[PDB]
């Protein structure tokens, strides 16, 4: 079985081939970044126009690059939510009318369900039951995970997300938006150490998240010292340091909540290398094991959404001919 | 020939097929609905047509301007149909599609389309009809404040016919033009009116694949503010 993958919730369009015998078949995406990046933020409008641009044509290269033909393929899996109206429409009024001329079914994807089960693309995934720690531009939870839409939320950021965090405080150190990644590479450079933020709601008992906190902290250390290059990157380490120690004394408490060993990480935060080496750590310390996927596939992309769709289509989630999107969609309210 | 249409550019939804000689159409307002109705409407169509999404020669899709979600369910819906069905795609202009309307309500043959573009702006287009029953004027395709719509008026002649949601939002348009104006009686675009146009295109190879069909929001003055220095 072959499912057609199609990811347009926000700034990236993203098409996937995902076949169950031989793993994934294509992989086409294309970026905006730079569109936004002179405005810093995505501008919904732009976003959505540049979606229409691509996702035709990416999908065409995804069929060639596979070598395979409309007949190959069983269904047609697209992001419906959570995400911007705008683009999310894009790709689910092309995708639910695509499944309608190939006459096969449709299989609307929640795009923090592809998140979750991106790990799933790898050698070695993780079974249930797990934490999932799912840290995003805007989302950061904890979830208790025991099988295909039984997802207990555990805790949550009541204000920021992390990536959110990481982004704001990169704009404050000068990068271009999204500058989370750019943040981390300037904290490599880094002396441990020099400065120390605060782990936020880590004192007492709870799973909850803040990270606003942290980016106030952050500009005050850049107002009261130098703007040299090194200073710059002193902060980027403790302001990273502290994130990850956050993420990591919460991922601890929930699997001493659940008493569960296994733990996975996924969303765009969890390309982050310090995290991953420190969740790993972790994991080994506890005798239990970290999942997660390929950097490039923590970040927005098709292949997750083509793997969630035959997850869902295996389990019944097709769609009517109507087509809807929901912007807002908790992963707590799927059903299993 | 085969032709099916799909227009959402507007409160309206309508689909509507050219099959060899008759037209099989629906139409109606969707405010909220577009979605919900849109591929209903082309099961309907083909199933009491008979024919199949594969017997079709070209898909007419309603290119813009008008809503810029609107006008991109449109061209997604027409998109994902002409990519599953390998058909050939022809784009039509909502202003002249409303044009056809009024010939077809009532024998106009010169028409002023305005829709309400928001912003205090309309979507203009002066469109003519000849003894072939051609269009003329889709160079004059243009969003526009009303002043110099005003002022264009003024370098028109003779009589026209009014049509689009301009002129309901804004009834003085043509204040001080000098010509002689008449109701229309067409409010939006339907797509039955937009199968003559691609008729006729498709007989002249007027058609594009699937990858360039594009929307034509004429609006594209839509970012908020860059920042400082870029
Ligand atoms: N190596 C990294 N370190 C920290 N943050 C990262 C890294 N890579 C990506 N991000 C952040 O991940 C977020 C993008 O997450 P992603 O899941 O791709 O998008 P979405 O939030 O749109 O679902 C952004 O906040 C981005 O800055
Ligand atoms: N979130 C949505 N989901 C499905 N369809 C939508 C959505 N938003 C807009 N549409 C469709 O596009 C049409 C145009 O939207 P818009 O230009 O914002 O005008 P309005 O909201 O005033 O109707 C809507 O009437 C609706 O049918
Ligand atoms: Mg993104």
């Amino acid at each position: 079985m072959r499912v057609l993958g199609i990811e347009t919730s926000c700034d990236e369009t993203g098409i996937a081939i995902y076949d169950d015998e031989k793993g994934l078949l294509a992989n086409q995406l294309y970026s905006q970044v730079k569109l936004h990046a002179d405005y810093g933020g995505v501008v919904p409008e732009l976003a959505s126009r540049d979606h229409v641009r691509k996702t035709v044509p990416l999908i065409q290269a995804a069929l060639k690059e596979s070598g395979l033909t409309a007949k190959d393929i069983d269904a047609v899996a697209y992001t419906a939510g959570p995400g911007l109206v705008g683009a999310l429409l894009v790709g689910a009024t092309v995708g639910r009318s695509l499944a309608f001329a190939w006459d096969v079914p449709a299989i609307p994807v929640h795009h923090m369900e592809g998140h979750l089960l991106a790990p799933m693309l790898e050698d070695n995934p993780p079974e249930f039951p797990f934490v999932a720690l799912l840290v995003s531009g805007g989302h950061t939870q904890l979830i208790s995970v025991t099988g295909i839409g039984q997802y207990e939320l555990l805790g949550e950021s009541i204000d920021d997300a992390a990536g959110e965090a990481f982004d704001k405080t990169a704009k404050l150190l000068g990068l271009d938006y999204p500058g989370g990644p750019l943040l981390s590479k300037m904290a490599a450079q880094g002396t441990a150490g020099r400065f120390v933020f605060p782990r936020p709601m880590t004192d007492r008992p709870g799973l909850d998240f803040s990270f606003s906190g942290l980016k106030t902290f952050a500009a005050n250390t850049i107002r009261d010292n130098g703007t040299d290059d090194q200073t710059r990157a002193d902060i980027a380490r403790a302001f990273e340091d502290a994130v990850v120690d956050t993420l990591m004394i919460k991922c601890k408490r929930a699997l001493d909540q659940t008493g569960f060993k296994r733990l996975v990480m996924a969303g765009g935060v969890s390309a982050n290398r310090t995290l991953r080496a420190k969740l790993a750590e972790m994991m080994k310390k506890r005798r239990g094991e970290v999942f997660y996927a390929r950097p490039e596939f923590c970040t927005d992309n098709g292949a997750m959404i083509a793997y969630a769709g035959m997850v869902r289509f295996k389990a019944g989630a097709t769609a009517d001919l109507g087509v809807s999107v929901r912007p807002r969609w908790p992963l707590a309210e799927l059903p299993a | 020939m085969r032709i099916l249409a799909i227009d959402t550019a507007t409160e309206a939804c309508s689909v509507a097929l050219w099959n060899d000689g008759t037209v099989n159409a629906h139409f109606e307002l969707c405010p909220r609905e577009h979605t919900q109705r849109i591929l209903p409407m082309v099961q309907d169509i083909l199933t009491t047509s008979g024919t199949s999404l594969t017997d079709i020669n070209a898909l007419a899709y309603g290119r813009g301007p008008g809503s810029f979600t609107g006008v991109r369910i449109g061209i997604g819906i027409a998109q994902g149909l002409a990519l599953g069905a390998e058909l050939p795609m022809i784009g039509v202009s909502t202003l002249m599609t409303m044009a056809q309307g009024a010939w077809r309500k009532n024998g106009a043959t010169r028409v002023l389309a305005a829709i309400d573009a928001r912003m205090g702006e309309v979507y203009w287009a002066e469109y003519q009809r000849d003894e072939n029953g051609i269009w003329h004027g889709e160079e004059t395709e243009a969003v526009l404040k009303p002043e110099i719509v005003h002022e264009r008026m003024q370098q028109l002649s003779g009589e026209w016919v009014t049509v689009g949601t301009g002129w309901q939002a804004w009834p003085d348009l043509g204040k001080e033009s000098g010509l002689v104006l008449r109701d229309g009686e067409v409010l939006l675009p339907a797509a039955e009116d937009m199968l003559p146009i691609a008729c006729q295109m498709f007989a002249e190879g007027k058609t594009v694949a699937v990858e360039h069909a594009e929307p034509v929001y004429l609006r594209n003055n839509v970012a908020w503010k860059k920042l400082p220095g870029k």
